[PDB]
């Protein structure tokens, strides 16, 4: 998606889906600082889907 | 075979003509059916077709930038054929 312009819905729902990635790892990281490591396992099969 | 007609003469060369027309025909059109996702566009592309076509006499988005050298290369071949299809009548006399 070239000359549609960067402020276009095209491209906004693009960065709609991009603010999720951070936060699934925000979910795997919030797991994290107890250091059980079923619960980091519990989200680390989350990121691929 | 010890002579050849004169109607065959010519329908045979206008066969000539009609199946190169075919092939610059296929080459027009997988040149207007390019996309800025597949495809280059370098500049000589565009200072020499777009820069051109006042030697036609002919004046005047990247999808429509690839329709107008489309455009102006088959434009280009209308001028010489015509004057091969008007020497073809002064190949008779």
């Amino acid at each position: 998606l070239e000359d549609k312009s960067p402020d276009s819905p095209e491209m906004k729902d693009f960065r709609h889906g991009f603010d999720i990635l951070v936060g699934q790892i925000d979910d795997a990281l919030k797991l994290a600082n107890e250091g059980k490591v079923k619960e980091a396992q519990a989200a680390a099969e989350q990121l691929k889907t | 075979s010890l002579d050849v007609p004169l109607v065959g003469k010519y329908l045979m060369f206008t066969m000539v003509l009609v199946t190169f027309s075919i092939v610059t025909s296929v080459c027009v059109l997988n040149v207007h059916h390019r996309s800025p996702t597949t495809h280059t566009m370098a500049p000589w592309v565009k200072v020499v077709f777009l820069e051109k076509l006042p030697a036609l006499l002919f004046m005047q988005s990247v999808s429509e930038d690839w329709k107008y050298v489309a455009m102006v290369i088959d434009r280009l071949f209308l001028w010489i054929f015509v004057f091969v299809c008007v020497f073809g009548t002064i190949g008779m006399f």
